[PDB]
């Protein structure tokens, strides 16, 4: 009941002062100072605080600073409150085709370096772009040609607004020839919090670790598919149980009962283990060319798609026919078909309706036939909450 | 050569005098007074170099002989060796006033030992390409910094970038490691009743 | 059967070689839908078996255009070719190695073949090197080599008290008298008197 | 009752089986206890 | 010579002597009375905090991983060739001087035969200087070579059709549906026949049409292309029994 | 050369007792296994 | 099993509040306290001794510990008396004594 | 229910029948690794 005070209460820039107080005696964010102090002070190790804080330290001797795709930033002579700067990479389309890693450093304020290491070189090119998702692009070097498995540093400017909301740094390497332009893009977002309220916030996150057992982004993406800017609360406990209970109750993985609680599929992949996205999708490379979650449309219909590529994609990814695929959605809108865009969030929620039949073992088609005769026969679960 | 003929035949009390005889934590007492020193060996407490040349071929005791801190290395392992097979031989026979003497027996040894090294290593590579990390050149400045270091040169005091960023680092050994990791596994053993 | 929709048995159909007149010839586009199409019908094992199978053939294909078109001309056959790329392309798809111990059995199959010159024009006096003089030895598998630089750097894991090169005569003649399977202290210390 | 019997003569059957291999096993175990014998030694220590 | 190799035989010495005493795990250890080398300091300034930098085994940023092995090995290999043989290892293998020493190229188990195949459509991609589905689309109707048209998709479709239906009983069952399968087409999925080689196999050849036919089969013409049994069979995969 | 053939010997008889002693253990560990095994088709043949 | 359970968890619970408030400085960690208050905290419930052992091996691993020098001050002619001369052999373990 | 109950006994027989034989593939195969012992060596060389 005390960690559930602990977990429940909301942190303000006001609040937080007295809550360090309450949380772990005096203020003055330099409590630990150390990784082994953390790590002694939480009963952690070192890969499993590792999950939670990569500093700023040991920049000198590496050459990739994200650990576990995340990198906490400290700035100092922020008016002496050393705020803290989370940044977390996702790993959008076409990132292990064709590049090792894509890091983007924030040097000081309104100061970037991108960097980056291509796989597997193009000579024909020469045209380097690198925009954020169709906007403007940001740097755009012609005559230029990044050899393989070589560190590049590319100082970038971005603005808060763009940064602390979802970015997507687009690397393109085009040739002038209007011939192929080759694409390999990744998804970055900041978080910027003083120290006081982000060793709060990462206590009750460890807490909630050591409480529960369950991963660091797999709370991040509970948290992620409820709220924004990370607030604990009743709801995300509660979600929290179902993902367990789920994963316990039916045979089912983690992701597997993360998309069953109204999260997506995760393309978070580690060095450790690949994604749920590229688990799910990208495995067996299907003709050597890779999947990639682009606002495409495709007329599911068993007919008239003719864009083979992506629905034999989701048809091996789901197990599904034409027909079974093209049920699989009209359930998921009521008997209908508006319009299938390909994103990530008809992915999932295509995905979702394949596990309801499946973790019941039920075939689609037996769904459709309990779905005709429940009280959810023209029922959206497009616009379902989480309780519904 | 006495103190491992007595472990191999597994008479462990003269096993342990055998190695008092050069290596002792606990001391020694020298008409009734303890003394300063613990190693009961002279050319251990000095390192006094037998070796000049030690590479004209592959031998560890060449090498040992060059700098006797091998050997003092060799005896507090081989003292690691003899405590743990105490701990062996007490926790083989499965009664609880034994069982209590193999956990002394393997506290003894990881309070000799310590605390073995596991935020001080590094996880830290910056990733060469093989034609980088495999530079002549690099090599060259290596082997030029290190004539540089022997000869102390006075520190150029120009600030330059490191040039030798591609080298491999210094590994700590199997071996002490090895006796870190069975002696936690040994007391995670004794803790539960396994 | 197929796994598939009787509309893709339909195309199916539509691939026929000898058919009608003015139905076109299918094209290669149409050949990869249809792959895809009855690739998407099957399970995790038939598709990894699919995939073997697949590369089992693509490197006899990939392979024979290779010594075909673009390769010296000494290359006439998938043996020579493995003798040129360093690798095995007559290997089946169920042998597993990863990259750097890849890299290490082409750079080790080079020097085997540069050290018997199998090759056009190797030069003499780098076959001298302290590294090939040592290779036949040490050098020529990771785990000589990394016994040697361990055996370097830590001389301690493979000192034995028992054994040691250069020693006299007398501490054998103790080995000799000490090696029995009962060691009392009256019998260590009359050896150790003699 | 004659199926019930033989089930109580099967389990004497496996009772004296069990009483041979705990013949055995005391046997070789007070035979590895001693290493060596009383003899054995001496003849050690006259060979030395 | 021999100044320069006691020289490197004194640096390597030195080496051991300040890094056998910077080891952590000598650091927390009772009554083991071992003084640092009063050179770890001079070690760290010159080499930048190297001393400072131990590894656990296993990692590939080690002195004895198969990454330092590996570096070694191609140090000392690289200079049986000179640059511009075509047996120097930078142009027999390109690929293999730009390996990234990351700790997944060390740790990753992937097949060879993978390895092999990136190779070697690597390099028909790029002396080609098109896409791997150019490669593939130019190798289903390359007619040059023995072993060779390969319609992947062809191939990948009649095996996906002999995973789901061998012995072809479907046909064997469904006879209305089987009147409008063609017996050469099910002779296609039995066995392999690209459309490419169905296009050799069914074309005729009349006295006129035959030089220009050796051209699109073979290359050249001048009828002596093989000269020998041991061509013949080399040219086909062929045994001397089977020629 | 008489004394180092008799301390050969002599060491010889030393490993003649030591393998004794492990063909002894190999035995012991055989009865205890078959005594387990014999425990077990006695509980088998209680459940029958 | 619910005993045994919460043995286990109040020795977590009071080890790291021992640890914390009321300790000698120099404990930091769960080892560091079976170092200092001579029992182990991490040993199961199912592992059974009597008052007398306990307090027998609690003096034993003190002796271990201040023989070694692992403690603070150790008074060094203590360590030559004829017990301790004599505790490697014999007077270490209750049998050989 | 009893039926079931004595095929989980005879699997608990099977299984101390299979930890005797683990335990004489481990004392053989280490015996087999070692050619000769550190004593028998030693006689070899005072032999010769």
């Amino acid at each position: 009941p005390e960690l559930y005070q602990i977990l429940v209460e909301e942190i303000t820039p006001e609040n937080s002062t007295e809550l360090m107080k309450k949380n772990f005696g005096t203020d003055d964010v330099l409590i630990f100072k150390s990784y082994a102090s953390l790590a002694r002070y939480y009963d952690l190790s070192y890969d499993e605080l590792s999950l939670f804080v990569n500093l700023s330290f040991g920049k000198k001797n590496t050459n990739q600073q994200y650990k576990n795709e995340q990198l906490i930033t400290l700035v100092n002579d922020g008016n002496d409150t050393a705020t803290a700067r989370l940044i977390k990479r996702t790993r959008k389309d076409f990132y292990d085709s064709h590049l090792n890693y894509a890091e983007l450093i924030p040097i000081k304020e309104n100061e970037y370096k991108y960097n980056f290491s291509v796989k597997k070189t193009e000579p024909d090119h020469l045209d380097f772009r690198l925009q954020n998702g169709d906007k403007e692009y940001i740097y755009q070097d012609k005559n230029f040609v990044p050899i393989a498995n070589t560190h590049y540093s590319i100082p970038i400017k971005l603005t808060t607004e763009q940064i602390t909301n979802g970015i997507t740094l687009r690397l393109w390497r085009v040739k002038p020839n209007p011939s192929d332009a080759i694409n390999a893009n990744a998804h970055f977002k900041m978080m910027e919090f003083p120290g006081d309220i982000f060793l709060l916030k990462l206590n009750k996150a460890i807490r909630l670790y050591k409480a529960t057992g369950i991963s660091p982004e797999d709370i991040w993406q509970v948290i992620e598919s409820i709220y924004d800017d990370l607030t604990i609360d009743s709801n995300v406990l509660g979600k929290l149980f179902y993902v367990q209970y789920y994963m316990q109750h039916y045979n089912i993985s983690v992701s597997d009962a993360l998309v069953l609680c109204h999260s997506d599929i995760s393309q978070y992949s580690t060095k450790q283990q690949p994604s749920h996205f590229t688990m799910l999708f990208n495995t067996p490379l299907l003709n050597g060319q890779e999947f990639s979650a682009d606002n495409t449309k495709l007329d599911l219909t068993p007919g008239e798609s003719k864009n083979h590529f992506y629905l034999g994609i989701m048809k091996r990814a789901f197990r599904v026919n034409d027909t079974e695929l093209y049920t699989l959605w009209k359930l998921a809108n009521g008997g209908t078909n508006p319009e299938f865009m390909c994103s990530i969030e008809n992915l999932s929620l295509l995905y979702r309706v394949r596990l309801l039949a499946d973790i019941h073992h039920l075939t689609v088609n037996e769904l459709s036939m309990l779905l005709s005769v429940s009280p959810y026969v023209n029922t959206k679960i497009a616009l379902f909450s989480d309780t519904a | 050569m006495v103190f491992q003929r007595l472990l191999q035949e597994q008479n462990f009390t003269e096993s342990t005098r055998w190695l008092r005889y050069i290596w002792n934590p606990a001391g020694y007492s020298v008409q009734g007074e303890m003394q300063d020193y613990y190693w009961n060996v002279r050319p251990l407490e000095e390192d006094t170099s037998w070796n000049a040349n030690p590479l004209d071929s592959v031998d560890p005791d060449a090498v040992a002989q060059h700098d006797p801190m091998h050997y003092k290395v060799a005896t507090f392992m081989k003292m690691l060796d003899l405590l743990i097979t105490r701990g062996d031989s007490a926790y083989r026979q499965l009664e609880r006033d034994t069982l209590n003497e193999a956990k002394m027996w393997y506290v003894q040894a990881l309070t000799l030992l310590g605390d073995e090294p596991y935020f001080s290593l590094d996880n830290d590579w910056s990733e060469p390409r093989l034609e980088e990390a495999a530079s002549q050149t690099m090599r060259h400045h290596y082997q030029h910094k290190m004539l540089q270091l022997r000869q102390r040169a006075a520190l150029p005091t120009k600030r330059t970038a490191n040039s030798l960023t591609a080298l491999f680092l210094p590994q700590i050994n199997k071996k002490l490691q090895g006796y870190w990791q069975t002696l936690t596994q040994r007391l995670y053993n004794l803790r539960h009743n396994l | 059967t197929l796994g598939i929709t009787p509309d893709g048995v339909a195309a199916l159909i539509k691939l026929k070689y000898v058919g009608e007149p003015e139905t076109p010839m299918p094209t290669f586009d149409d050949w990869q839908a249809a792959s895809t199409l009855l690739q998407a019908g099957l399970n995790s094992q038939q598709s990894d078996q699919l995939q073997a199978w697949l590369d089992e053939a693509t490197t006899t294909a990939a392979s024979a255009y290779y010594i075909k078109n673009g390769a010296p001309q000494q290359i006439k056959s998938r043996d020579e070719l493995y003798s040129y790329l360093l690798i095995d392309n007559q290997v089946s798809a169920q042998v597993k190695t990863t990259r750097v111990a890849e890299a290490i059995a082409s750079i080790q199959l080079y020097v085997n073949r540069a050290l018997n010159n199998v090759e056009g024009k190797v030069s003499k006096p780098v076959k001298t090197r302290q590294f090939f003089c040592d290779w036949e030895t040490y050098n020529r598998r990771y785990s000589t080599w990394a016994g040697v630089s361990e055996l370097a750097y830590y001389p301690e894991n493979y000192i034995d008290p028992t054994i040691r090169i250069g020693q006299t005569g007398m501490m054998n003649n103790l080995l000799q008298q000490l090696s029995q399977s009962q060691l009392n202290i009256d019998t260590v210390e009359d050896s150790f008197k003699n | 009752d004659k199926v019930m019997a033989e089930i109580d003569a099967d389990k004497l059957a496996l009772q004296e089986s069990r009483h041979g291999a705990q013949s055995r096993f005391d046997s070789f175990n007070t035979l590895y206890d001693e290493d060596v014998n009383a003899g054995e030694k001496q003849a050690m220590d006259l060979y030395l | 010579y021999q100044q320069a190799h006691q020289e490197s035989k004194q640096n390597k010495l030195e080496e051991l002597r300040i890094l056998s005493r910077a080891n952590p795990q000598l650091a927390n250890i009772t009554n083991l009375n071992i003084t640092p080398s009063t050179l770890n300091n001079s070690y760290n300034s010159w080499f930048y905090g190297r001393a400072h930098r131990f590894v656990k085994p296993g990692s590939i940023a080690s002195i004895f991983s198969p990454a330092a092995y590996l570096t070694e090995l191609y140090r000392e290999a690289k200079d049986f060739h000179p640059d511009n043989s075509q047996y120097h290892l930078n142009k027999r293998r390109p690929d293999i001087a730009s390996l990234a020493l990351t700790q997944n190229n060390m740790d990753e188990e992937i097949s060879t035969l993978s390895l092999s195949n990136e190779l070697l459509l690597h390099n028909i991609q790029t002396l080609e200087k098109t896409d791997y589905n150019g490669v593939m689309k130019m190798l289903s109707t390359y007619r040059q070579t023995g072993m060779t048209p390969y319609h992947l998709p062809y191939e990948s479709a009649r095996q996906a059709i002999l995973l789901q239906d061998k012995n072809l009983t479907a046909f064997s069952r469904n006879t209305d549906v089987a009147e409008l399968m063609d017996p050469t087409s099910l002779l296609a999925i039995k066995t392999d026949i690209s459309p490419e080689l169905y296009q050799i196999l069914v074309e005729e050849i009349t006295p006129e049409n035959s030089t220009e036919l050796m051209k699109k089969n073979f290359g050249t013409d001048d009828v002596l292309i093989f000269k020998s049994y041991a061509s013949l069979a080399r040219y086909y995969d062929l045994s001397y029994d089977e020629l | 050369a008489s004394a180092t053939r008799i301390a050969a010997d002599k060491i010889s008889q030393s490993e003649i007792y030591r393998r004794r002693r492990q063909e002894w253990e190999i035995q012991r560990n055989n009865a205890e296994a078959e005594i387990k095994q014999i425990d077990a088709q006695l509980a088998t043949l209680a459940v029958r």
